[PDB]
């Protein structure tokens, strides 16, 4: 209907942490994210997560094949964490 | 454990034990054994191997080429399953069916299945489908419908991605001295809605007992309190403002006409705010309901 | 140091209550639910769900705004824990 | 001031792209879209949508994380807008 | 009907005791609970006991297989003790 | 003051989990749910819902009890909220 | 006795002696003996072994494989029972039935029961269920209905959990020189409502005598006083407040519109409070009744 | 020491009476049952079913509240035993 | 109809005696009861006698097998003594 461009982004995972480790951060500091290795990365539209999909490398380029679209229940489950 | 992550490292560790799936597999194995006896006029024995919950690509990579791949519909579950008929099994079945006693060595060089071989495939596939439906009916009734047949794993592409986790169930069939295999491949998405039922079978008197259990469950959980937090207003600030912030500072705010009541961040209702009895109160206009 | 900007999200909570699933599902249109916060008691201010301050609604030139009655302390945080 | 126990949200973006409504709607099940960033580039570590660090991906006991290589400089902040 | 999360808890047993032994407690002090070894542990929803179930260990993790849902008679029998 | 003969309620929690309405309802006869705590962790000794001690499980002449290993410190009271 | 508790230590010590169950077992044994004589045209003797009140997993672990497991319905009791027919017993029955005099050694190698063997199983199972119903009718009349048959203990899963306590009753049947066994497995939950009747049999003149006993019981216990405690109000405090608390302190309290009258903590009624004759009095609005 | 908080539950009893099962079952709507407590006699205060004090209902600025007439003593506890 | 717990007790026998022998009592002093050895002991509900039953020992525990429920004539005969 409309022909507008949007900045779609892919998010690897989340991290809830206080700024203790933030100020302790340095080159080489280990950080752990909320998402474990294997689950689909999150496809966000203008920062709005709409999908989940798995990461591939094609022609030495990052890409994501969208596995599924999210549901309001899973969305709220992710938010309440 | 500090190693750089790289793509295509599908370290998908999803470990479960579907006892109900195992029991359905055994019932279907017995049904298929009796059906094979009825058709071939010979008595097979079917051994149900361990259930392999493995990625689709890994499952397909082990499949011999060519092979019979039969797409089936597990109604009402969204998605399609697969029945894998091995060349050795189809060879043995056709040999027995068309006058061969099977004493001759099995010579599988690799070739497509002819129309007559296709009809034989259709027949024992129909028997397998009926037996599988019979086995499943004990736990959950399903309708199984044949879709089509393929010779190559690339023809099927049962999953959205080759890395999708899938369930495979092998069966080793022996008739006299002739051995064959056939497999049942169902995507994990087929069984995810019924994962709870497939993990544990420990119920046999459950037709209205399930309804009674659910009614008891709801009427007993209806006595559990919650944590209603009503976010009155929302101000965005910066960390410099937070650090320099001092008591007596007034923070501008857009006027909240509607107050959202949420629990653990989960929105519950939309309401108006007011004062009654000397306490803050919320008059509910609409509960959060999709 | 470099954290001087760090867009933060500040929220104020109107009140809390102890209420169960029966009445929760029995909420209807126009029904009023009270909160533990007394009228005139300064509301709480939270950032990522943690105490940051207590502030009171004040009329500021037809623009209602929250004026910080006090800044939290570890002592009061432990008391309200 | 050391009002500093505050928890903060940390995110990691694998990549970004600009793409319009028609291609959005044309994306279907299993559709893969290439990311602007070339494979091996350090990912972006955002705080509430604000970038301070860049770093590559790493897995730490099946857990996602990033190895940060550059964190603080605003000199390139003009270009990424 | 509603998609709210709740904090489930599993309770091993009860103990009615005056604070004599409470102040006498130390590392190694023997304590006895009301429940004998073998009976199902209590499944509570937001602190509301609703069920009884047996304890199992799966993948070196604690779990409870719910054996039965409680009745008001058994509930109040437990309470009046 | 030594108004100190008062009896108090002691409870022991094997584990906790956050788990929502739909899968509550999906729980059926014989359903087993894994607990957040790893097997072998010291259990939580609560007083009227208030934690002061941690300790592992033990059976004393077929009677349940806990071997307490840590009791007093509020230093980690803020994490468990 | 100070040992660390570990899971899967089902030290379930629930010791009872069901004399009525024993007597029902003996009556059913005689009925089954006469039925076996009627069918096989040979006279068996049935020895009722000790009743094993044991966990379901322990009971199943001792069951030979394969074996006949017949699910039955003990209406109106909620749940299902089991009849275990041993391979030796079924072998002997079929041998006697189909021309074999039984003088041949019993060769049980382990195999499923054929359809004819299934019919024989159905017949003596019908006789057993009829005899069991006849035996039970003297104490409690009930309806027994055949459900289905299974070969493996995993097929049945008679209990919610394998650690559930269950009742087993063995019977050793001898015919000439051929020995066999058959068992009756009923979950303890089946008999829990009737535990009082099953423990002791010491009543024979009880059809209206039970009603007279119950009427006497109620009309007599109606002369026993109770302990009504009405909790006027409920204030939550902290132990520091309790320690520092001094006379003359006023404690704020929500206004109790309804006073709950309880005994030993057990609520009895909801009422309003007032004063009459110079004493506190309660005007009852609703008794506590689920 | 560490027991300074210990959430406790304080209850006050309106009165007690000696009454049997016949009249108990014969209670009807609007029926009034008297208690042994004289009007104006300060009510008892109990914690976990044990004596803690005697308090009287007093009007405190339209808010009825219990004012502690006296604290229990071991002597009076034995007398009321 | 009601689910109230009651304190049922069993009485061995009666004894009508003046406090002569009461003050003369000591460890080893012989006392004789009204009931001869052999008659059923008395089953009382909340101290109110309802039945008579014979004493047994089961699992090294005292128990009473209730033999009969009393009649008003036998009751009052017992009272008038």
């Amino acid at each position: 209907i409309m022909d507008i461009p949007v900045k779609l982004t892919v998010e690897l995972g989340r991290t809830r942490m206080t700024i203790k480790e933030l100020l302790r951060l340095t080159q080489g500091s280990v950080v752990a994210l909320d998402g474990l290795a294997g689950e689909p990365l999150d496809i966000l539209i203008n920062g709005y997560l709409i999908a989940q999909g798995e990461v591939v490398v094609v022609a030495d380029k990052y890409g994501v094949r969208i596995t599924d679209i999210i549901t309001p229940s899973e969305r709220m489950r992710r938010l309440s964490r | 454990d500090i190693r750089p992550y790289d793509p295509n490292t599908q370290r998908r560790v999803v470990r479960e034990r579907l006892q109900a799936l195992e029991i359905i597999n055994e019932r279907f194995a017995r049904q298929f054994r009796m059906g094979l006896f009825n058709l071939l006029r010979r008595s097979p024995d079917i051994t149900v191997g361990a259930i392999r919950i493995q990625p689709y690509h890994e499952f397909a990579r082990n499949l011999p080429v060519p092979t019979n791949l039969n797409l089936i519909h597990l109604k009402p579950l969204r998605g399609t399953g697969l029945v894998v008929f091995s060349p050795s099994l189809v060879f043995i079945a056709v040999d027995n069916l068309f006058g061969g006693d099977g004493r001759f060595p099995t010579k599988v060089e690799g070739r497509e299945f002819t129309h007559t071989e296709q009809r034989v495939i259709n027949r024992m596939l129909k028997l397998a489908l009926e037996g599988y439906s019979d086995a499943w009916k004990a736990i959950n009734p399903l309708e199984v419908e044949y879709v089509r047949s393929e010779m190559q794993v690339k023809f099927t592409n049962i999953t959205t991605s080759p890395n999708d986790i899938v369930v495979n169930t092998p069966f080793h069939v022996e008739i006299g001295n002739l051995t064959g295999e056939f497999n049942i491949c169902l995507p994990f998405s087929m069984i995810e809605p019924l994962r709870e039922l497939l993990v544990n079978p420990p119920l046999e008197n459950s037709r209205h007992e399930d309804q009674n259990w659910r009614d008891n469950l709801v009427r007993q959980v209806q006595h559990s309190e919650l944590e209603l937090v009503a976010n009155f207003a929302d101000i965005p600030l910066r960390l410099s403002q937070i650090l320099k912030l001092k008591p007596g500072d007034v923070l501008p705010i857009e006027k909240p006409d509607r107050i959202i009541a949420h629990v653990d961040g989960v929105p519950v209702l939309t309401s108006q705010y007011g004062t009654v009895n000397g306490q803050y109160a919320l008059r509910v206009e609409h509960l959060i309901n999709p």
